[PDB]
RNA sequence: UGAACAGCCUCUAGUUGAUAGAAUAAUGUAGAUAAGGGAAGUCGGCAAAAUAGAUCCGUAACUUCGGGAUAAGGAUUGGC
RNA sequence: CAGUCAAGCGUUCAUAGCGACAUUGCUUUUUGAUUCUUCGAUGUCGGCUCUUCCUAUCAUACCGAAGCAGAAUUCGGUAAGCGUUGGAUUGUUCACCCACUAAUAGGGAACGUGAGCUGGGUUUAGACCGUCGUGAGACAGGUUAGUUUUACCCUACUGAUGAAUGUUACCGCAAUAGUAAUUGAACUUAGUACGAGAGGAACAGUUCAUUCGGAUAAUUGGUUUUUGCGGCUGUCUGAUCA
């Protein structure tokens, strides 16, 4: 098998978990869960959503 | 489907009903088509002929060119918008609906796709997967 | 007149009527059929409903578009401690059908096989099958005569099990009891059998082994009382209907003038008995056993409980059954599972399955993690964590 | 020879098969006549390999090839690129794409020396081509078909291109190709030339409604004989 | 608060009256939400949804020249 | 709706398929005829919903015949097990087109079914037009608006208890009653059999799908009084916190 990383959030996402979504202009986002692929459909910045590995990398958070 | 189908297909949870509009990718001229017929649909009172991805279907242009509307002619689904699930168990969608023209035979009236188009459809039509740009 | 618009007929009319079951554990209606060849072996077993989980299996059918490539596919966990053998029966063959003539008990019976037959356990003096073990520690008078009998008569021979109840978390204390039926050799080698196995323990492996296609029977899920829109699937009303619209409109013709049977009516939905077949065994776990959830690509040691136990359930600290797909009945609830009635190769029920990983993340919500050691090493140190 | 095939009844060969040089790729779905004349034309001093691209019985489209290298989409899984690493010879390399268009065999229109791609592809593609299959490159289109590996097949020694394609792109593309190149037509007239047919040096397999004149075209300009 | 004797909350004053207790089946009455499609339902878009205040831009055919007109159609709005 | 007869048709040849002139029937989904029952009232159109029955079988199963070479088709037998659709117009039944499908067969059950619905039509009282009439008014002529009541009783049906079989508990047997699965596509057989060619099968095998049914909730989606967490408006608790 093969585990993907959340585009929103950069969980892990094991096999048959999440949902996955191929936009118009032709690239494929995965979202673990409907909480991730909400707020990607809110266009909600990662950056700024405190949870997220890509705010605790901009923040240095734990790293 | 139906008589061009090359191979089977597994079974698409179903998102276009009768009467849907979906977008008309390739560069036949025509911007919609308006879904009146499922290709292999089955009987039962009072429901809808649904279509999936891969589906061919019959359909009119409403919105296009003048020698494109006002008549029936084949439709290929390749892109669905509803969710479906896979035998891998991914669940995955499209943002749009999409089809484009063909004959009976199933040969594109067109040449080239715009955006993506779905596995199941490349695998079921081959010329769909010879003018597709990309398949996913 | 005729119906203008034909349609088929909403329901099942062969699992009437729509009742309760007379009890909680469902009746095995059909044994397999004996063939005096083999060696002497049960032909079902009891378990417990755990839950249900995924696996990815690589699967292999030549010829399909999805051959040689990995599947996630839903199982279903039964819990099977080993089950605990106390008494044999049989049966003579009358023309009015088959008949019981004796029953010979094990000597030691526990305790949580013993509150099977009270139901005022705290108040009683525990005076149960005391003089029959005051029959017992003789030399054998009033025991072989009983034994030879079965061997004398009685063509069909059934062994009287019951659940260790108390290996699992459910809080019941009393055991179940059942009779299963043993399928090898002559009536001699299978009174002997279980005259051998007197107060002693059979576990699952014993009777099951993995691509097995097997049967479940249990009762199903209760909902009490139901309208016709859900009982039976009949279409809803249009919205603009006087006095309700979850029912059905046309009871029936004014001749014949009664409400015919076949009109489907409001009443008791689920907690019906059923017997669900074609099941593949995926796994017989053992309890004693550490890495339970491990395959040999996964390999890393974790049990097959998830992430906070099952949900509404617990522990898997005993043996297991992982079945594909859905059984009858909900979790905690007593099932059944039996051998196969007939002899099935269909290309499906042959093929062999190993397993590549087993979903053990959390089912109590949106786990992203499937062992602590994993969780941890994400997440790194929090507050907690000093 | 341009040899009469069908994937099981299909007449577009290009979009179930890749043949190059030194090896052949087929779809796993395949027919006992289909995999016969891949087996007899070729002999066994070419390997062919039975193999699917990201779960598709599509593998023309899918991959674009080489005699240096093979080029796969990302959605390949480990499984089948193990296999095409073990069944392939050590000379050829496999590199995965990571591209938005994702279709090699349409995007990509190449051959030994000189290539054809899509004009809209990222540049580290165009370098990773560039690396892999040792392969100058250029973005151009036929007549303004963007996919260029479905409406043109090429070898070394000629090219067939899309049927309505302006003169003036036929002399500047063979130009540039340094290949003579013919406007025509396969499978009894479809326009789709490339997933049409597949060709080497020495072989061509067609589909059975290519009619006689069309197969002249092919063996002619390909120089078969 | 707000344009406002609108709606919502409060002060003075006045009530705390309308048989109650326990459970939460079906079918109701009243209030709601629904993936994908969007009137395919129906005699008929019945019912519901959508729109909504204010500022700025822009506004057709026709006309009894007064209108149509908030036509249609766009953008903005908090706190400091 | 079905017989019998056989002048003819069918190249030739009554009867493969038909069949004139005659003549014997059956049916009660037509319309009449009659007036028996009901005028101290049996709710009179159509549709929606739902069950069952009939066979004079549209499809599916197995067969016989051909003016059956193959493919397609036609006639007939056992057969009612199983299915028989989505729409535009019209209040309609009917009809007529579009389209899918294996097929879109015909009917009954107080012209099934209004204390099941609806109320478009018809069929009150308002109103308009045309024709007729001096007029009041008339018109199976056209148009528009027009209150659809009651079950808590008995039976029936769906589910639920329960006295009495010395008491109580556990494990069972099985009389009787019910019953369920259905249809298609693709690959291959095979461009094979057959045929002069055009054309072009079938059995076995494999993978899927349609309709139906019984469960189930690992995953995905829906639902939110977990009023669980966060945010936001207005007001009130002097502010803050809450
Ligand atoms: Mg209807
Ligand atoms: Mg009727
Ligand atoms: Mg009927
Ligand atoms: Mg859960």
């Amino acid at each position: 098998m093969k585990v993907e990383i959340d585009s929103f959030s950069g969980a892990k996402i094991y096999p048959g978990r999440g949902t996955l979504f191929v936009r118009g202009d032709s690239k494929i986002f995965r979202f673990q869960n409907s909480k991730s692929a909400s707020l990607f459909k809110q266009r909600k910045n990662p950056r700024r959503i405190a949870w997220t590995v890509l705010f605790r990398k901009h923040h240095k958070k734990g790293i | 489907s139906g008589n061009g189908a090359q191979g089977t297909k597994f079974r698409i949870s179903l998102g276009l009903p009768v009467g849907a509009i979906m977008n008309c990718a390739d560069n036949s001229g025509a911007r919609n088509l308006y879904i009146i017929a499922v290709k292999g649909s089955g009987s039962r009172l009072n429901r809808l002929p649904a279509a999936s991805l891969g589906d061919m279907v019959m359909a009119t242009v409403k919105k296009g060119k003048p020698e494109l509307r006002k008549k029936v002619m084949p439709a290929i689904v390749v892109r669905q918008a509803k969710s479906w699930r896979r035998r891998d168990g991914v669940f995955l969608y499209f943002e749009d609906n999409a089809g484009v023209i063909a004959n009976p035979k199933g040969e594109m009236k067109g040449s080239a796709i715009t955006g993506p188009v779905g596995k199941e459809c490349a695998d079921l039509w081959p010329r769909v997967a010879s003018n597709s740009g990309v398949v996913v | 007149s005729h119906r203008k618009y034909e349609a088929p007929r909403h329901g099942h009319l062969g699992f009437l009527p729509r009742k309760r079951a007379a009890s909680i554990r469902a009746r095995v209606k059909a044994f397999p059929k004996d063939d005096r060849s083999k060696p002497v072996a049960l032909t079902s077993f009891l378990g417990y409903k755990a839950g249900m989980t995924t696996i990815v299996r690589d699967l292999d059918r030549p010829g399909s578009k999805f051959h040689k490539r990995e599947v996630v596919e839903a199982v279903t966990v039964v819990d099977t401690p080993p089950v605990v053998v106390v008494g044999v029966v049989g049966y003579v063959e009358t023309p009015r059908g088959l008949r019981s003539l004796t029953t010979v008990w094990a000597e030691h019976l526990s305790d949580e096989v013993k509150r099977r037959f009270y139901k005022n356990w705290y108040k009683s003096k525990k005076k149960a099958f005391t003089k029959y073990s005051a029959k017992y520690a003789q030399d054998g008078a009033g025991i072989e005569r009983e034994l030879a009998r079965i061997k004398k008569y009685a063509s069909v021979v059934r062994v009287l099990v019951h659940t260790q109840i108390r290996k699992t978390p459910l809080a019941q204390k009393k055991a179940h009891l059942a009779e299963i039926q043993l399928n090898g050799g002559s009536i001699s080698e299978k009174v002997d059998w279980a005259r051998e196995h007197f107060e002693k323990t059979v576990a699952v492996d014993s009777v099951f082994e993995q691509n097995e296609m097997i049967d479940a029977i249990a009762v199903t899920k209760g909902h009490g009382f139901e309208g016709v829109t859900h009982r039976w699937g009949t279409k809803k009303l249009p919205r603009k209907t006087h006095r309700g619209l979850r029912k059905v409109a046309c009871i029936g013709a004014w001749h014949p003038a009664h409400v015919m049977w076949s009109v489907a009516r409001a009443g008791q939905r689920g907690y019906h008995s059923r017997t669900s077949i074609n099941h593949k065994i995926y796994r017989v776990g053992k309890g004693d056993d550490e890495a339970n959830g491990a395959t040999s690509f996964d390999r890393t040691k974790k049990t097959i409980t998830p992430m906070g136990g099952f949900v509404h359930y617990g522990e898997i600290k005993n043996d297991f059954i992982m079945v594909k797909g859905c059984i009858p009945g909900n979790r905690k609830r007593i099932v059944t599972l039996r051998k196969s009635l007939y002899t099935n190769t269909s290309r499906k029920a042959l093929e062999e399955v190993s397993l590549k990983w087993i979903d053990t993340a959390s089912k109590f919500g949106k786990g992203r993690f499937q062992t602590p050691a994993e969780k941890h090493a994400f997440m790194g140190t929090l507050k907690k964590d000093l | 020879m341009a040899t009469r095939t069908q994937f099981e009844n299909s007449n577009e060969i290009g979009v179930f098969s890749k043949l190059t040089n030194t090896y052949c790729l087929v779809a796993v779905g395949g027919s006992e006549n289909f995999y016969s004349a891949f087996e007899a034309e070729l002999g066994d001093a070419i390997p062919i390999v039975h193999t699917t691209i990201a779960g598709t019985r599509i593998i023309g489209r899918m991959t674009a090839g080489n005699r240096r290298g093979l080029l796969v989409p990302t959605q390949t899984t480990d499984q089948e690129l193990q296999h095409l690493r073990n069944s392939l010879p050590d000379s050829v390399k496999i590199q995965r794409v990571e591209e938005r268009l994702s279709a090699l065999g349409n995007v990509i229109c190449c051959n030994d020396y000189v290539a054809l791609v899509h004009p809209d592809i990222d540049r580290e593609t165009e370098e990773l081509i560039s690396d892999v299959l040792g392969v100058e490159v250029f973005r151009q289109t036929i007549s303004g078909n963007i996919l260029v590996g479905s409406y043109c097949s090429l070898s070394n020694q000629g090219g067939l291109v899309h049927p309505q394609t302006s003169v003036q792109d036929q002399e500047e593309l063979s130009s540039l190709l340094q290949v003579p190149l013919v406007a025509g037509t396969v499978n009894r007239g479809s326009s789709v030339v490339g997933a049409g047919m597949v060709v080497n040096d020495y072989l061509a397999v067609t589909g059975l409604d290519t009619t006689a004149p069309e197969l002249s075209v092919i063996e002619s300009i390909f120089r078969l004989q």
